This record gives C-alpha cells, structure tokens and sequence, in this order.
C-alpha cells in the first residue's frame, strides 16, 4: 500500500543454547548460541548425553572394586556436555553394585546427590561385552543384538 | 586484611580423599554458598582460585559472598582467617554440613 | 462490671517488615519491624532498589577497563539493605561488555548468579553523562531529557 511506504521482514526462529552463567569481566555473553538450523549439519548442537548412567571410577579407588582390573582394560576419559571429565571404566563381570549409587551422577553432584526420587530407565540395553582372549581384552559391540536389550 | 587462596587440594587432602566436585560442594556448605555457584574444577580450569576474605561483620541476609573473573571470593568471620585456620574450622563443622562416609568417617 | 474488673485493648495492624535471616548466634532477629501506619508520614520506610541494575567494581580489577578512570571519576560506594557496600563507577564511554555480566547482581552473589532468566527492563534511561572539560569532569544529570530514553 502507497500509505505503508514500506515492509518489515519479521524472522521469528528459534535459538539454542547452554546452561551458561554470566561471567564478572565478560565482554559478551559467552553462551554458544546458535540457530537450530545449524544442527542439521552439525549434529552435536543437539546432542544431550546429560541424563546417562555411566558408572564412573572414583579417582580415590573408593569403589575400584567393582571394576576391571586396569591391567586388564585401562579406564579411559569422557567428557560431558560441560567439557568436564570423568574417569570411566568397564564394570567388573560378576560384580554387585548400587547402579546409580556408582554413577557419574554421585561424582558431579553439581546438579545433587541422588536420593529416591531418581529412578533408573526400563528401556535400556547391555552396550559392550569385554572378553578375554587369550590374554588380551577384546571388546564387542553388543548393542545390537536382540538379546542386549 | 587481604584475602586468601584455600587450595582445594588441601580439602580433598584433609578429608580423606575427597573426588573435586565433593570437595567442591563441602566448600559451597562449610559457606553457605546458594546453590547456583558455578565452581570448576581444576584440571579444567587451572587459573581459578577460590579466595576466603575475613569480614567484619556478615549482614542479617544472606552470606556476601564476591565473585571475581575467574575467582570466587567467599567471606568469614572467623579470627585469623587462613587457609590452615579455614580447613580446621571445616572439619569441625563438617559433620553437619555434608556426609563424606565413602571417603571421610569422624567417627 | 466488676466480675469483668478490667479491660484489654486489642491492637491488630499490618507491620512492614525486612528480608532477614536467622543468625547463628541467635541474640535476636534483628528485623527493622515497623508499623505500616507510619508510611504515611514516612514513605521512605517502603523504597526498595534491590531491583536495580548498577554496574560494580571487582575488587580485584578484574573488570576495571569498563570504568572511567579513578584519575578523573573517582569511584564510590553504595549501601544495600544491610551494611553490605559494592563499590561503583561510571562506565566508560566507546565500549563493548556484558551488562548483566558486570552488574552488581554477579559482584556481591547474595542471591546466586545470574542465568537466562534474568533479563533487562525496557524502561531504561541514561542517567549521567561525565564529560572531560580543562582537565577536569563535568557531570551532566540527562535521566529527564527525552533523547535519553
């Protein structure tokens, strides 16, 4: 219309972005926000590993107990998606453990201790099976047999 | 006076052995700390220092606790506040303030 | 009547009252109560700017290249609702910073940090301009003109 004299292009999208605080000294928001549209191409932008019960090795030995010997499999490094690190290793086969008692959660308690309210997902299945093989560890994905789930 | 580093190697050496982040959050207790303080660990962040300052006085709110850039300045009342001082005073208070049993047992 | 023999006088009101907490020493809770009646004489007793967005000093000099220069706006001090003080200058001019990030909100953590949630009121006016003049700075109080909204 000759009386609007002109437009507005509105884009309402929608932002992802982390759980960041604001830092003292910053000079920007150092929060890594981007359009969703990004993680078609990228897709860790999306990726949400947070809520995983990985059984995570005390770095006191307090619970070394319940998992493989390192001389057998040496623990190794996971970063989650607050580039922390745990130290995370196999669970020992014939092992009795509290599942989640023993989990990383109980160790980055930045979030809290466990207490009853939280429970452990039916759906679920067994993601590697480490066998040894004439002395040495060799480590099978089993996380796509029916008889894993 | 002038505020001081408690070295959070320090914690975890007087409690036991204490993994960071329960170190971390006995020092969030023994403070008082609201519980949304971002504190790093020090393999991730090696340049972060948590400093004590010894105040005159607290307000009748919450604790004054400061924040830096990188550091995080939490404030006492206690008499020749240092780190050693610091660390005595926890593990009296401790007790109270966090259940360490899989590390740390008083009793 | 004389089986009564007495009289009581009942006075209910509405009392104004401070945001505390109970100390550990416990003499007393030191609590500013005051009746709501004398805010009509004294409205003074209800102001609260703990809403206030006022950017902060780091002790340390953290986030001191925001501010003008001590050498020619020297810093003061504010008071919140207890004898806590943060120390507070005029931001510099020709800079680029995380508003929310430097605001006293983050320097004296009372209440935690801030996170997404906590957002900038529209409303906003420039207060005070400082303008170097003969070695010396002028002040000039702006909050009023309608180009400072």
């Amino acid at each position: 219309n000759p009386i609007e004299g002109g437009v507005v292009q509105v884009l309402p999208y929608i932002a992802v972005m982390k759980d960041v605080y604001h830092e003292v000294s910053g000079v920007k928001m150092d929060n890594e926000e981007v359009n969703m549209v990004e993680a078609y191409r990228d897709p860790s932008i999306l990726d949400d590993e947070s809520i995983a019960l990985i059984p995570a090795l005390d770095p006191a030995g307090s619970n070394a107990d319940f998992f493989v010997d390192p001389a057998l499999v040496p623990p190794y490094t996971i970063k989650n998606e607050q580039n922390l690190t745990i130290t995370t290793a196999p669970l020992k086969a014939n092992v009795r453990l509290d599942l989640m008692g023993n989990s990383n959660a109980n160790l980055l308690i930045q979030r809290g201790m466990l207490e009853v309210s939280d429970t452990i997902d039916p759906a679920g299945r067994l993601k590697n099976l480490f066998v040894l093989l004439g002395g040495k560890v060799v480590k099978f994905k089993v996380d796509r047999l029916p008889r894993a789930v | 006076p002038k505020a001081f580093q408690l070295n959070l190697a320090t914690v975890k050496s007087q409690f036991g052995d204490l993994p960071t982040y329960w170190a971390i959050e006995l020092i969030k207790r023994y403070f008082s700390a609201p519980p949304a303080i971002y504190i790093p660990d020090v393999v991730d962040n090696p340049d972060f220092k948590i400093m004590v300052q010894q105040v005159k006085f607290f307000g009748n709110g919450l604790r004054p606790i400061y924040n830096s850039k990188n550091m995080i300045t939490f404030t006492t009342m206690l008499e020749g506040a240092s780190e050693a001082t610091i660390l005595e005073d926890m593990k009296k208070q401790q007790p109270a303030l966090l259940s360490l049993l899989p590390w740390y047992d008083p009793n």
